[PDB]
């Protein structure tokens, strides 16, 4: 019965192990590509094409 | 807002990435030069009186037959300018063929 | 469950990791330029009373 709700703005400089065991998944804009690249090594059900709306998100698109 | 003036071409293609723009004729290039190079900006409409901002990256001029021309330009989208002048980050919506294009005064 | 009016266009090719669409005419188009934009939705028919549900990554006019 203990949760965690781990956030970062820079993620590639954190420890593998633990993003390994996150579940759910969130995202806002992206404008650096080692963290786009960092991050497409890992997520599961992404497409191609969404992967290329990052950086034309707006605020509060998630 | 001020006034933006006669078009001088419309789309042709569009993506999340990348939109085309193919210009009508020659005088208008040749009088519009200075300000169709790269790095330079656009202004593109959306729909629902909104603009989108873009970035220009390649330009081509093609030979037509039957001397005469065909011009054609890349780009890259930015962000979006409301009515007023409001300018915001990253885009929501894309727009579609067959909308005007104008310059950056 | 309703009822979804008229079409727009037909097919004209099929694969497992793409579909393509063409149109009838310009004036469907410049009558629902506001849905076909990037990022929308579809349905598609495949017999049987059902229908499939797509996404959009391009348009094109020549």
């Amino acid at each position: 019965g203990v949760t965690l709700m781990v956030v970062s703005q820079r993620p590639s400089e954190v420890s593998e192990t633990i993003f390994s065991q996150c579940s759910n998944f969130i995202s806002l804009r992206l404008t650096n590509a080692v963290d786009q690249t960092y991050v497409k090594s890992l997520l599961p059900d992404l497409s191609a094409g969404l992967g290329d709306l990052l950086p034309n998100l707006a605020q509060g698109e998630f | 807002m001020p006034d933006l003036g006669t078009p001088i071409g419309s789309v042709t293609d569009s993506s999340p990435s990348l939109i085309r723009i193919e210009i009508s004729s020659a005088e208008d290039f040749e009088k519009y030069k200075s300000m169709l190079g790269v790095g330079q900006y656009l202004l593109v409409a959306s729909g629902n009186n909104l603009y989108l901002l873009a970035s220009i990256t390649g330009v081509r001029a093609t030979h037509v037959e039957r001397g005469n021309f065909r011009f054609q330009i890349d780009t890259q989208p930015i962000g979006t300018l409301s009515e007023d002048g409001e300018f915001s980050r990253g885009s929501h919506s894309l727009p579609v063929p067959t909308e005007y294009a104008y310059v950056t005064p």
